[PDB]
């Protein structure tokens, strides 16, 4: 009971409350793939080597 | 507020104009329009044949009565409805008639008896 | 949001309405006093003057 | 807490009712008078005697 | 002629455009309005220097960004105030605006960036 229409002396029902929520994809994160690298500086190398 | 004052509104009259009807099981006194136009109803104002109200020079249509109070602009009624409702044959009701500009009540008041509709004394 | 109920209406109609009789009867009894008992419509009911000549 | 004047989601602040009664002037019903006389009939009669 | 159900209304925006001002002991970054008669405002409405609105054209003239919502027939603002305020100097908004019909929007934020008024990208 909040009120009615278009005048303040009656009164109506409420229910109400349909929320609506974006949907998000997870697959590729909940696959878990990559491993966390944590560093200090900005840029970081890495030395490739091979004896084909 | 500004100039003073804001008036929020006075509440509109409520369907106590009754005081005694036929009580037929499928409405003997009750008739049925159909608002025609952008048309604000309140209880207790007279209306002719075609939904619309009495205006001056117009006294000997006075179909009806109004019972609700519709809301012209959302197209519903003051109990949720479609549709605007009068009482146009034998029952009793104060005086709490609601008239236009320049009509008078006594040719509206013979028009209504001359139906069946008569008016208890109100104080 | 309270909505009214029944036994309020009928208690302020009830109230009313012994009030109004109230008033009249307190009307009533001034006219009654004052030597004829003339309704508010203005209809004369009893003149004790004429009546007790 | 009420809805505001002119929206439906913002709230404001219902303080209270002020009513106004009518007065009524009951003074001579209060003094007590006119004595209560119940009766059976539709109208009464009185008899006036009186000499020189 | 009721057509559908009945829309009670959308909420007026809420005052949160406001990203970064220049905060002082009074107003600095915002200036009051006297009301435009029969006007409407909402929050995130361009205005110019007499307190209208900007329409086509007068995109140069944008002056401040209003942030309170104004009633035209209660002559109220939503927080009971009397007069309309707005953003004009230097300040960070977001990006959510409100232009009347045909109005360049790139044209008033031009604008409002040389007196000082940013827009942060919005999602």
């Amino acid at each position: 009971l909040t009120n009615s229409e278009k005048s303040r002396f009656f009164l109506a029902d409420l229910t109400g409350e349909v929320q609506s929520i974006p949907n998000t994809y997870g697959y590729i994160s909940g696959l878990g793939l990559f491993r966390s690298a944590p560093q200090t500086q900005t840029t970081f190398l890495m030395d490739l080597t091979d004896w084909d | 507020a500004y100039q003073g004052f804001t008036k929020l509104g006075e509440r509109e009259p409520l369907n106590d104009i009754i005081l005694w009807e036929e009580i037929t099981p499928t409405g003997h006194s009750r008739k049925e329009y159909a608002p025609v136009a952008s048309t604000e109803y309140r209880v207790g104002e007279v209306l002719k044949a075609d939904g619309s109200k009495v205006a001056a020079g117009q006294e000997a249509q006075a179909d009806s009565v109004c019972i609700v109070n519709f809301y012209a602009d959302l197209q519903l009624s003051y109990h949720g409805q479609l549709k605007v409702v009068g009482i146009y044959r034998d029952a009793e009701l104060k005086d709490l008639l609601k008239l236009e500009s320049g009509v008078d009540a006594a040719a509206v008041k013979s028009a209504l008896k001359a139906k069946g509709i008569d008016f208890v004394p109100t104080g | 949001n309270e909505l009214t109920t029944e036994a309020v209406v009928r208690a302020k109609k009830l109230m009313k309405i012994r009030t109004k009789f109230d008033i009249t009867r307190e009307f009533l009894f001034m006219q009654a006093l004052k030597g004829k008992v003339i309704d508010a419509n203005g209809v004369l009911y009893a003149d004790l003057y004429k009546q007790f000549d």
